[PDB]
């Protein structure tokens, strides 16, 4: 049966290889990505405004 | 007689300091006319929120009742000899200096004594001044060009004294009693920080024995203990936008911090504001001024007026650019001038370093004619770097600085540093902030 696992899914041990990288990468890169839209954005988010008719 | 050997000339300064620390300072000259002034260091950076606009309003009864002068006897007296007495209160000094004839100095140094010392300020004035002052709130709140530098300093300096207008806002001006200008008068107009200069046909002898006779009571004390403190103040790269749509033109004022008074990368910024330059429609160079933003906004009629400021307090600055233009303006000149920092930024070259330097020089020789020039000079730099400092040392300096000092000033200043823009009128083009602060950086460099 494991045999017959690996025939039809002759990548296996690479795709969880690879799902281990992109597991890791996007842990890195969905924070700081967001960080950097909180920070670019932030301008927005804090926009004191008035209205001083006469 | 070449430039330098007229720069020598340059009658000197003399000062002396009092005992009771008034430094008179004179210029002697030729002319029959001078100008006698006292300096003093009192503005809005002092004031605090309670009292803030009390400098304007001690500046609008001064002239009005001075006790030994009973009112507008003041005022038959300085137009009896012809003298034109005139006060300007800024941010931080505050001056009320007489223009007259040489013979009336006697007479003059004791209006001025008068003035700053014995001042009535009657409570029934205080009423009639109050409601001019509102008058001229209103006046100035028209002037479309004083209201954006006030949004500058507002927005740049936030939360500081330095934020607060020298007018003062609209409710401190209907509260303030005879109790708060009194305080004003007794903890700020000190003869420590005062400075008498006078420019014309004024002896540095007579000046002296004058304010010996006259000024002698003034007094370095602050009641028990309480000694006014400066307190630096913050650069808060920021932005405000008052979009009034209803207005003709749209007024923007784009500045980052600069230096303080007593800085040398004051000179050299100075040049790079030349580089930059100055334009109004009514101009005639049009299409060929050696200024690359000017010709850009007059090939395309882009502005009404854009000029560079370079205002400067004691510990920091404004140094920036304020333009007018119409509403389909803000965003080419916004990607423009920026742009034209850039390259002062990024390759600045000997030739219109020159021509910066030229103008520079043109600017402060011709800046210095006339009694009333001269005497706020010496009244200024007493007060901000301590001594009037000659012409010949600022044509040194001026000498020193090149291309390289000036890409690398500008590079510590303008390089990748928060802005802080301030508009006025119909401000929709105007780039956002970040678009802004994004142009501050060149992706090239």
């Amino acid at each position: 049966c494991t045999f017959l696992r690996w025939a039809s899914e002759p990548e296996h041990d690479h795709r969880k290889r690879m799902g281990l990288k992109m597991l890791m990468m996007m842990g890195l890169l969905l924070p700081l990505v967001y960080a950097m839209k909180r920070h670019k954005w932030s301008v927005l988010k804090s926009r004191k405004l008035a209205y001083r008719p006469p | 007689a070449t430039y330098a050997q007229a720069l020598q000339s340059v009658p000197e300064t003399q000062v002396s300091q009092l005992d009771n620390g008034l430094r008179v300072a004179s210029e002697q000259s030729s002319q029959p006319t001078c100008t006698v002034g006292v300096w003093i260091d009192a503005g809005s950076r002092y004031e605090n929120e309670k009292n803030n606009g009390a400098g304007y309003f001690v500046e609008h009864l001064a002239f009005k009742g001075t006790k030994n002068r009973p009112g507008s006897a003041l005022e038959k007296e300085v137009e009896s000899m012809g003298a034109h007495l005139n006060a300007y209160s800024t941010r931080e000094h505050t001056a009320y200096y007489i223009k007259a004839l040489s013979k009336d100095l006697p007479k003059a140094v004791e209006l001025l004594a008068d003035i700053v010392q014995n001042c009535s300020l009657e409570d029934s004035q205080i009423e009639k001044e109050r409601d001019v002052i509102l008058q001229e709130l209103q006046e100035n709140d028209s002037s479309m060009r004083d209201v954006v530098f006030d949004y500058l300093h507002a927005t740049a300096f936030q939360g500081t004294p330095l934020a607060q207008s020298v007018e003062g806002p609209s409710e401190n001006v209907r509260k303030l009693s005879r109790a708060d200008l009194t305080e004003y008068v007794s903890q700020h107009y000190k003869a420590p920080r005062m400075v008498l200069a006078a420019a014309g046909g004024v002896e540095h002898r007579q000046l002296l024995d004058l304010a010996q006779k006259h000024f002698s009571s003034l007094s370095g004390t602050y009641v028990e203990d309480a000694v006014p403190a400066f307190t630096p103040c913050r650069f808060t790269g920021s932005e405000i936008r008052h979009r009034d749509d209803a207005l003709p033109l749209a007024h923007v004022a784009i500045a980052v911090e600069g230096p303080g008074w007593a800085n040398p990368d004051n000179v050299p910024l100075q040049v790079a504001n030349a580089i930059i330059g100055h334009y109004d429609s009514t101009y005639g160079g049009g299409t060929h001024m050696s200024s690359t933003l000017a010709s850009v906004a007059a090939t395309r009629k882009l502005c009404q007026s854009f000029q560079t400021f370079n205002i400067c307090y004691a510990e920091t600055g404004l140094l920036g650019a304020h333009f007018v233009c119409d509403n389909m303006s803000i965003d080419d000149m916004m990607f423009f001038l920026q742009g034209q920092w850039m390259r002062l930024c990024t390759s600045a070259t000997e030739s219109e370093v020159v021509r910066g330097k030229n103008i520079l020089r043109n600017a402060l020789v011709s800046h210095l004619d006339g009694t009333t020039p001269v005497c706020e000079d010496i009244g200024r730099s007493l007060l901000t770097y301590g001594r009037r400092i000659p012409l010949a040392e600022w044509e040194s300096r001026i000498a020193e600085v090149d291309a390289s000092v000036v890409r690398e000033v500008c590079s510590k200043y303008f390089y990748d540093q928060c802005p802080a823009v301030a508009g006025l009128g119909p401000i929709e083009q105007l780039p956002d902030y970040n678009r802004i602060r994004s142009g501050m950086f060149w992706l090239r460099f």
